[PDB]
RNA sequence: CGCUGCUGCAGUUGAAACGCCCGUAGUUGGCCCCCCGCCGCCACGAGGAAACGGGAGCGCUCCAGGCAGGCCCGUUGGCCCCGCCGCGUGGGACCGCGCAGCGGGCGCGGCGCGCCGCCGCCGCAGCCCCGAGGAGAGCGGGCGGGGGCACCGGUACCGGCCGGGGACGGGUGAAACAGGAUGAUCCCGCCGAGACCGCCGGCCGCGCAGGCGCCUGCCAAGACCGCCUCUGUCAAUCAAGGGCGAAGGCCGGGGGCUAGAAGGCGAUCAGACACCACCGUAUUCCCGGCCGUAAACGGUGCCGCCCCGCGGCCGGCGCGCGCGUCCCGCCGGCCGCCCAGGGAAACCGGGAGGCUCCGGGCUCUGGGGGGAGUAUGGCCGCAAGGCUGAAACUUGAAGGCAUU
RNA sequence: AAAAUGGAUAA
């Protein structure tokens, strides 16, 4: 069931059946929307903001308390990461494996994990390219991964 | 092993065939 | 391009003569001398072999003794690893 | 036909097991197809039960006991009678006798 | 990937009615699986149905009066010629007299009898008996 | 699994049967065309031949008998085939260097029953029917 | 007991997995903690897997856990 | 002849899931958004050569025939078929493909409409489905003979010692060859070497398989679970291609203890050049290469979903009890018995069940038994060989599970 | 510890 392993697990997060704003003690919409943007200037990633309101504030799903998803609220203020968060997170991990491999060409299990981690990047970027989230010129290169990362 | 011995016998015939071809080529 | 289909690239000078196996070692012990290596002090890949064992950073201009065909030879990256531990043992 | 479902080995989820040798034959059978019956016995034969302790100077000394696992091969075991050829009905039952 | 919602869902209905299972559960629901069930309930092969609108995949409830034999889907959904609807009937129907093959026609989801009354043809969705 | 259960998998489905179909032995002998070349009779119902020498082939070990046969040389493709002179006492009529007609044994070229090495029959000797010279209707 | 899937006993849905329920949804909820200066509600994520900090303090109110997040100070049940 | 399997094949053992993974062609794909275009489609048409197939009538004397015939419809000789992915009219279910603001006026746009405009004109609710028991991610929490690199102990075995010290010592089925008064075997204190990680070691665990078990240190990695985190169909399965793949082999360095292909040797018998001893090279070990095979096995492809009780283990993860490493379990696995049910049966039953009452998707592979993985044509490989892969020709059985 | 063999053809 996992894209790159024979694992069929179902560990999933949940959203409420009644889709209505938090009656525990929710904040003003413009204020929460500004608050998410304020935390993104400090560099907080989109998953981390959704998590921060869930523990720090009053609701895990920003869409019910606000009007829309964490990245649409951030996008209007231009805070949508230029490379979509999903691609970037995997690209970060691939470089760290490349570093471990640089010292020793002996590790084989790690080479299997690179030929798997980077396979997903080519597939997800390809989805982003047609969707226009990623420009057509952009393409992942293993040698140039660090340069793309920064 | 009886079928593997047959496979070994074939491989030797196949190998003798390649040396014989070389002599006549 | 594809000047040499096989890896007989560097050994394409010897030509038809010499033998397959005899040219085969040369492709690894001649690719070694020609290739640049990293200056330990400058971290730039400019070190080449001035003469057997004499190796000079073309950019750094330092000179470091090294294995005859590679700046860092296999038996010595073991011995250096040994002398680092053994010095620490005293202190 | 499949005489037994375990197929003659206890290898489950691994695909490999470490291999040992028959105490007798010296045939190499993977740990899963191995008799392995634990042995604990008095070092002198119980025939010299207390004849040794009466001879022993030191007070309250107990006869040493060996605690060794004996690992035999399937072929060696049936011919040394460590386990017999059971009936089709008898094979499923475990319950170490 | 759950390639067909209807096939698994129809196998599950049939599975419950062999174990009796008066109350049956369908987990992934599509409009077609509702249209098949109203056709079945109207026929009376199944007593009634409902769907709990959880705000995700909408699970389906199925009530069977217990009088059901085999209910399967025909996919690949071959469109059938109006003239030869019967050839598919010969293979999938227990007796020309009883049984139902639900087809999809422009006028709307229609059974085998309605199709030949209108002399119309459609893609076979499934057989319920 | 026949699978390929796709509305748009007719191309795959058409070829999969065409490729696998040749595997069936009867179809493969039938349309490969290897036999249309191999058949000494060339696929003809019968073919003319010249008698080369009468031969005796012992029958299979369960049935011990000396079958009597004639080696004939096909006129069309100069193939040396072995035909079985049929019935009883037929060999006396057959002569060496004599024209002969040869036809299949009816198993589709395979040997029929216990005759080792024989796949064809002698319908006519020197034009006159073998059966006729045996039923007496037409003699030598 | 002629209960049918249409109305399952509340405890059954509460016992089963939060996706295998006739009505699927959140297992977790908001549980309060007590802080200096507070006898009122201080809600926090019940299953916090990240650090929450004492309001206007340096110390962290909830210990990190894969499951429901544990605490080192006085705490208040669910919503009050 | 469901012996070709679209209807409608078989692949656990009869013949046959490629060792596995990655993956582009293809091929296949959740749910949802009545009410319009382009499809595919659905129905009906029109127009497409008769013969021919059928088909209405008509006694060639029957008939196979024929368009005849009779005081007859303008007497006949019709009629349905050329299938036709062509071309029209209709209808919108399923099924795909639709980025993009709408609007009024000026426009009766030089016989009526249009286009490209032209603006704010305040008209329109202007414009974020949902969050798959699909995934891709995020954090936390533990889990593990999962991988690399070092660091690294322990005995055993073998070789060299020193102090004995006193005779045969191995070796086997019984022996024999070797070792010994050059003091053997035996002990005990060493010393050198390389392998190996015992017992714990398992209906244990982990890995994509092959496989994986000394000590610490070190990096990167992985499922699973928890989850009021994040996107938002990114999915499935695979040609071609890319990686990995026990053992043995092989190439270039090294090593070198023990076993030990070959080789010698003893006994062994008719002969054993076999089995059992004894000696031993390659090999085993290591680092960089090739090779590409296995009874690579669960002889069971890959995702998907429902499916009956009793269980054991294992990893998280909860709720009550007294409060325990309890009890009920919730999920991911590892397994034993098995209710249906299936099958020729052995028997699978967490499928080999939900099939002749046959149709979720993708891929491979077989078609009586030999010849035959043979020949040749490639291609890959240093080779050894691997992958693809014949035919002529033969034969009646070969073969599965059972019962006596 | 040492033990190899048994024509064909029907019964």
């Amino acid at each position: 069931g996992r894209m790159h392993s024979k694992g069929k697990g179902i560990s999933r997060s949940a959203i409420p059946y009644t889709r209505a704003p938090a009656p525990w003690n929710k904040y003003t919409p413009e204020d929460v929307c500004e608050q998410i943007c304020k935390l993104a200037k400090k560099g907080t990633p989109p998953s981390r903001i959704g998590l921060i309101l869930r523990d720090q504030f009053a609701i895990g799903q920003v869409k019910n308390v606000t009007g829309s998803k964490i990245v649409r609220i951030l996008k209007a203020k231009g805070l949508a990461p230029e490379i979509p968060e999903d691609l970037y997170c995997m690209i970060k991990k691939a470089v760290a494996i490349r570093k471990h491999l640089e010292r020793s060409r002996r590790d084989k299990d790690s080479k299997f994990r690179l030929i798997l981690v980077e396979s997903r990047i080519h597939r997800l970027a390809r989805y982003y390219r047609q969707a226009r989230r990623l420009p057509p010129t952009f393409r992942y290169k293993s040698d140039q991964a660090a340069a793309l990362l920064a | 092993m009886r079928a593997k011995w047959a496979k070994k016998r074939m491989r030797k015939l196949k190998r003798k065939r390649r040396h014989m071809k070389a002599r006549s080529k | 391009m594809a000047k040499r289909t096989k890896k007989v690239g560097l050994t394409g000078k010897y030509g038809t003569r010499y033998g397959r196996a005899a040219r085969k070692q040369l492709l690894k012990i001649e690719t070694s001398q020609k290739a640049k290596y990293t200056c330990p002090f400058c971290a730039k890949d400019k070190v080449r072999r001035t003469a057997c064992g004499i190796w000079t950073c073309r950019s750094c201009s330092k000179t470091m003794a090294g294995g005859a065909y590679s700046l860092h030879t296999e038996p010595a990256n073991a011995a250096r690893a040994t002398i680092r531990r053994l010095r620490l043992a005293r202190e | 036909p499949v005489k037994r479902r375990n197929n003659g080995r206890s290898k489950y989820n691994c695909g490999h097991t470490n291999i040992v040798r028959c105490q007798n034959c010296h045939r190499c059978v993977p740990k899963d197809k191995v008799i392995k019956r634990f042995t604990i016995r008095n070092i002198v034969d119980n025939t010299i039960a207390d004849d040794v302790l009466n001879a022993c100077v030191i007070q309250g000394f107990a006869i040493p006991k060996l605690y060794n696992k004996v690992q035999y091969c399937v072929s060696c075991s049936i011919h040394n009678h460590i386990v017999r050829v059971r009936s089709r009905e008898d094979r499923k039952i475990r319950t170490p006798p | 990937v759950r390639i067909n919602v209807l096939r698994d869902a129809l196998k599950s209905i049939c599975n419950a009615q062999r174990i009796g299972k008066k109350q049956v559960i369908v987990r992934p629901s599509s409009k077609v699986i509702i249209e098949f069930l109203q056709l079945m309930q109207k026929n009376g092969y199944i007593s009634d149905f409902a769907v709990v609108d959880n705000h995700r995949s909408n699970r389906i409830v199925v009530n069977l009066i217990g009088r059901l034999n085999k209910a399967g889907v025909i996919s690949p959904r071959f469109d059938i010629p109006a003239n030869d609807i019967e050839k598919w009937v010969v293979n999938l129907l227990p007796s020309r007299l009883f049984g139902h093959i639900i087809l999809t026609t422009s006028q709307g989801i229609m059974d085998h009898i309605e199709a030949q009354h209108r002399q119309i043809g459609g893609k076979v969705i499934g057989y319920f008996y | 699994m026949s699978k390929t259960s796709g509305l748009y998998t007719a191309r795959k489905l058409r070829t999969v049967r065409r490729v696998n179909r040749w595997a069936d032995k009867k179809y493969r002998k039938a349309h490969l065309g290897t036999w249309l070349k191999a058949n000494p009779l060339e696929g003809a119902c019968m073919a003319r031949g010249i008698v080369t020498q009468k031969i005796g082939i012992s029958a299979k070990q369960p049935n011990s008998a000396v079958r009597k046969a004639v080696r004939v040389q096909l006129t069309k493709n100069s193939k040396k085939i072995t035909a079985f002179v049929p019935r009883d006492g037929s060999i006396t009529y057959i002569d060496n260097n004599d024209e002969v007609l040869v036809a299949g044994f009816g198993r589709a070229g395979r040997a029929v029953g216990d005759i080792p090495g024989c796949r064809f029959k002698v319908i006519k000797v020197a034009g006159i029917g073998l059966l006729a010279l045996f039923l007496r209707k037409r003699e030598k | 007991m002629n209960v049918d899937l249409l109305y399952p006993d509340p405890v059954e849905e509460q016992r089963k997995h939060k996706l295998k329920r006739l009505v699927q949804g959140p297992n977790s909820y908001f549980l309060e903690i007590k802080c200096a200066g507070c006898q009122d509600i201080v809600v926090v994520y019940s299953h916090a897997n990240t650090p929450v900090f004492c309001p206007g303090c340096t110390s962290q109110i909830s210990i990190p856990t894969g499951g429901k997040c544990a605490f080192t100070s006085q705490v208040e049940r669910y919503r009050q």
